[PDB]
């Protein structure tokens, strides 16, 4: 989505920290004190009207929990203007999740997308969204699923501030292009759902006391992979996966005991494309 | 507003943030003029004896003061890091102030002791104690009976 | 406990209260030995001051602060012994009574077995006045019938949720879990500032109160043995709150036939007891 198209007057904030009004001088005022003018530059445009558009300095301007209000004065006559009361609480618009870096880790259905929280003060409050299509498009774009960012035990804030989840029900095969957004949760901070992130167009691994994995390549093709012993302490991960060489479908290794095994089994061919076989954990 | 505990929480942390940044940043020579900071020593003993109303309009005058604190503050600090740092830190007491009036409500603001210090280090140590002591201890043990 | 780094470390066990000494190896005569306080800049007062010759370790000087309203969290304390005549200084500290406090452990901590099989339900009353609310608790649950050189501390550190401390009725009974069930357990609680508002090291542990653990189901078995009455003692939960009041609030029923109820757990509580009187009463795993 745009970060501008998001209503007399019309006022987003991205990180609590900044805020920008626009419309189609902006003279605001916090409770009381005397009135200044927010710096403006007019972005004319043949498409729309005028689209006058200020930001705020960004300096002890954007304080949060305070009622603000917005008169417009124009210079033709000071008269009476478009208004709008608003919290720069609740109308917060956060910008897009960056670094996704999403990788279909653990469950081969699962896709991990631990990605780096553009604003890391407040990634507590902002309660994120994705929306994830599959790179063809065969209804453009149609398939607009949402999964709420809850802070479910496996899908929390969690810091290196960043954070991490584990959005599943991904069918697997041709790679998909998903864009995080970032809305306030709405307890202590509000507003509406921030612009999408740029498409990244991320893949999932498709699909496929000693235990053998019988498997088998195909044709001119590698076979190669790890397995993590991750010990099932928490269902996110780090940036890194961890990398372990699978030394001899007869690989061989001790891991320890009733723990889970995350299984991957990678082929490239001799251009070098990702290619894998993924199988579902077991205990 | 104030109610949220993650709010407490963020604010703490950003204090906690601030007062390691200035430790890094050189150049924190303390200025001649005292700055006023207000009252944060509370006696456990004098905790079941007060009302909420005491408890409130004294919080509410403690953070207004910190606030006009950091304000000369800046105002001292010549624009430079520590001043990014006291920036930084009007921002963290005013929104902490917003968070407050918000929930436990304006009522009236009160004064209580008045205490100067010197440094910065101590405008960012009673910050921390502000969101140590008074404000959560209220917060945390009159939070239900408060809110609602 | 008293000795437990700093040659004058201090011992605050309410926040409302202080006590402090130096260790020393060398006996001497009495006078010429007082401790002085002062937060910030208030007039040095004398504490009152008895001297305690520990036996084969030296010389102890504790002193107990005069009144309790006088200790004040969130302020420096100087303890200095500056002389003009004899010009000695023997220990120096500067502190916050809220970074060095070692808070009483829970005076009584009555542990009913909780609703859940194998489980401790810890509804410790909080002595300490006001703040039951900042202080991580921990426990040392761990059987008396093995005494070893090294003694086993299993440790839990009490963290905060929907079903556990910082609840009033002051007090808190937080469920832990893990515990072996019928193995008749001892515990006791200590109380650790939060380490947030409050600071310092862990206060001493409590009482070691034996507790009656109820054993498990599988334990058990509904079956009876010779010479026993069991009572159907159960209660009806309505997946209400898991922390129980400090009184045992429980319900009551050949088979009392017991009506299930929707969207509740149904707890089942054996309680069997023998020719000579006592409980021995055994749980089981509650089911939708």
């Amino acid at each position: 989505q745009d970060v501008f198209l998001l209503e007399p007057l019309n006022c987003f904030s991205q990180t609590f920290e900044d805020l920008t009004c626009f419309w189609d001088q902006l003279l605001y005022a916090y409770r009381g004190e005397k009135p200044r003018a927010c710096p403006l530059y007019s972005q004319s445009v043949p498409t729309f009207g005028t689209r006058y558009v200020c930001q705020f300095p960004a300096q002890d301007e954007v304080r949060l929990f305070f009622p603000l209000h917005l008169w417009v004065k124009n210079v033709s006559l000071n008269q009476t203007l478009i208004q709008r009361v608003l919290f720069v609480d609740s109308v917060g618009l956060p910008a897009p999740p960056r670094v996704i870096k999403a990788r279909g880790g653990s469950q081969p259905g699962e896709l991990q997308i631990h990605w780096e929280a553009p604003a890391p003060e407040i990634s507590d409050f902002l309660r994120h969204e994705l929306r994830y299509g599959p790179t063809d498009s065969s209804n453009a774009t149609a398939p607009s699923v949402i999964q709420l960012l809850s802070t479910e035990t496996c899908c929390p804030t969690l810091w290196m501030k960043g954070g991490s989840c584990l959005v599943s029900g991904l069918q697997a095969g041709k790679s998909y292009w998903l864009q995080l957004r970032s809305q306030p949760d709405g307890v202590s901070l509000r507003g509406s759902w921030g612009p999408w992130s740029f498409p990244v167009t991320v893949d999932l691994p498709g699909d496929a006391k000693m235990v053998t994995c019988q498997w088998q390549q195909q044709d001119r093709t590698s076979s190669q992979g790890f397995f993590r012993h991750s010990r099932t302490r928490c269902c996110p991960t780090d940036r890194d996966p961890t990398w372990e060489k699978c030394e001899e479908s007869r690989c061989h290794f001790k891991s320890r005991n009733d723990s889970v095994i995350h299984i991957l089994v990678e082929v490239t061919t001799a251009q070098g494309a990702v290619h894998s076989y993924l199988g579902s954990p077991f205990w | 507003p104030a109610c949220d505990p993650r709010l407490l929480n963020k604010l703490l942390r950003d204090s906690h943030l601030l007062h390691s940044r200035l430790s890094q940043c050189p150049d924190v020579d303390p200025l001649s003029i005292p700055v006023l900071l207000p009252a944060v020593d509370f006696s456990l003993g004098e905790w079941k004896t007060q009302t909420e109303q005491s408890k409130a309009q004294d919080i509410l005058g403690a953070v207004s003061l910190l606030l006009e604190g950091v304000m000369a503050a800046r105002g001292q600090l010549e624009p430079s890091c520590l001043s990014s740092l006291l920036g930084q830190l009007s921002g963290q007491v005013r929104l902490l102030l917003g968070a407050l009036q918000g929930l436990l409500g304006t009522q009236l603001p009160l004064q209580g002791r008045t205490t100067a210090h010197k440094d910065p280090n101590a405008l960012f140590l009673s910050l921390q104690q502000l969101l140590r002591g008074k404000v959560r201890f209220l917060l945390l043990v009159e939070g239900p009976t408060l809110c609602v």
